């Protein structure tokens, strides 16, 4: 495995560099390539033999290699440039290939934006298969942080919730879910639910009741 | 060129796990494919290739364990695990690579071709052609090149002893109260469905505006959930028909689910 830092981050405009670092072996026989992976799509080769850049890639990815350690540079960073990037290097014959272990790049500075909160109550169609679930989505924040918490009635609920770590949208801004499972009796048997979302210290709650649908 | 891995998305441990590469068209008889996996939350790993001629080259590591073979009739290129464990558990992508071993002389030298010497020596490199037998003379550098030309889209292939199961899919509607003015969200449950992963559509892909699918949580049960949400004007709920399409390839399953809005 090829040494990279786990994370690195720059503002939209700047410009970042990513560190390879390897031995004489891989690194330093001076063919080093570089990889991007953006959620949800498969990964792109951006850079071969240290510096040449593959189709499509523009002039602000540059790489470049010193010794031991390679380094791709993002100039003039935008949004659609976070993502993970890998280098890779043959080692001793040109089968043996080793990647490294990867850099999550993010790019600061886009606008803040409070969360918007949709809380769907038990289908009928799931309660008639004896299940209930309330579905707590939450889309269109920033930055990616939120809390989530589940009231029945007002007392907190923990047994039956999940929650998915926040990701991008295709418009560039957060969104995650989360779930309360219930039996169809204890849905019948309070007055109603909540989902509340804490987003940089204020919170968004929607309610749902057995009586209103 | 567009390369397509198919093969069992579930094995049992300590089974082979087996995949095949095939192409949408274009010809992989000339060209090196190799295979490359990544494990969540993993770094990308390394497993091997083929080339034009047959000639097999893998991962040191996993040498003991792995098979790729071709098959020019069939355009197909073939991968084998044996020894199945969790840690094996991963996105497999087939991929056509960049692989050679490049020789090249030190500054101010000239490869024995270069200086007349056909035979012996045509492959060392001299400082001048004066003599075959130079004593000056040096072996080449090797330069191991290793690119990935074109990559797959990946295959999730889990390792476990818990069955297949298909999803069950329910509507989120959309009501009178949950609605943003000009807009509505509505949804889709994608509930208790193995392994990993399920991907979702709307209206076959008509609809694509607005549309996130959310990543998956896992139950006690050992299933997995999840959702998808599309964004729609408001105006347009009581006569523009909305439909998700649910895919788990897993199970062999596609679901199409109409998701009405409520009267509340
Ligand atoms: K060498």
């Amino acid at each position: 495995v090829l040494n990279q830092p786990s994370s690195v981050s720059g503002s939209l405009g700047q410009r970042v560099s990513i560190t390879c670092s390897g031995s004489s072996s891989n690194v330093g026989n001076g063919y080093v390539s570089w990889y991007q992976l953006i959620p949800g799509s498969a990964p792109r080769t951006l850079i071969y033999g240290d510096t040449s850049r593959a189709s499509g890639v523009p002039d602000r990815f540059s790489g470049s290699r010193s010794g031991n350690t390679a380094t791709l540079t993002i100039s003039s960073l935008q949004a659609e440039d976070e993502a993970d990037y890998f280098c890779a290097s043959a080692e001793d014959s040109s089968s043996n290939a080793v990647f490294g272990s990867g850099t999550t790049l993010t790019v600061l500075g886009q606008p803040k934006a409070a969360p918007s909160v949709t809380l769907f109550p038990p289908s009928s169609e799931e309660l008639q298969a004896n299940k209930a679930t309330l579905v707590c989505l939450i889309s269109d924040f920033y930055p990616g942080a939120v809390t989530v918490a589940w009231k029945a009635d007002s007392s907190p609920v923990k047994a039956g919730v999940e929650t998915t770590t926040p990701s991008k949208q295709s418009n560039n801004k957060y969104a995650a879910s989360s779930y309360l499972s219930l039996t169809p009796e204890q849905w019948k048997s309070h007055r109603s639910y909540s989902c509340q979302v804490t987003h940089e210290g204020s919170t968004v709650e929607k309610t749902v009741a057995p009586t209103e649908c | 060129v567009q390369l397509r891995e198919s093969g069992p998305s579930l094995v049992k441990p300590s089974q082979t796990l087996s995949l095949t590469c095939t192409t949408s068209g274009f010809s992989l008889s000339d060209k090196t494919v190799g295979w490359v996996r990544q494990a969540p939350g993993r770094a990308l790993e390394w497993l091997g290739s083929i080339d034009s001629s047959g000639t097999t080259g893998y991962n040191s590591d996993l040498k003991f364990r792995l098979q790729i073979t071709k098959y020019n009739s069939e355009n197909q290129v073939s991968l084998s695990l044996i020894g199945a464990t969790t840690a094996d558990s991963a996105t497999y992508y087939c991929t056509t690579v960049h692989q050679q071993t490049r020789k090249s002389c030190p500054g101010g030298y000239t490869f024995g071709y270069d200086c007349g010497f056909h035979g012996w020596g045509s492959d060392d490199c001299y400082p001048d052609c004066s003599d075959i037998l130079n004593s000056d003379v040096v072996g080449p550098i090797d330069t191991h090149e290793f690119h990935v030309d074109a990559w797959g889209q990946g295959l999730l292939v889990t390792v476990s002893s818990a069955s297949t199961k298909g999803p069950s899919v329910f509507p989120l509607a959309p009501s009178s109260k949950s609605t943003s003015g000009g807009t509505a969200a509505l949804g889709c449950l994608v509930k208790d469905y193995f392994p990993e992963p399920v991907t979702v559509s709307w209206n076959s892909g008509a609809l694509t505006s607005g549309v996130h699918t959310f990543p998956a949580v896992l139950q006690s049960s050992g299933l997995y959930s999840l959702s998808s949400v599309v964004t729609v004007p408001s105006s347009s709920l009581g006569t523009q028909t909305y439909i998700c399409n649910v895919n788990h390839k897993p199970s062999n399953t596609k679901v199409d689910k109409k998701v009405e809005p409520k009267s509340c």
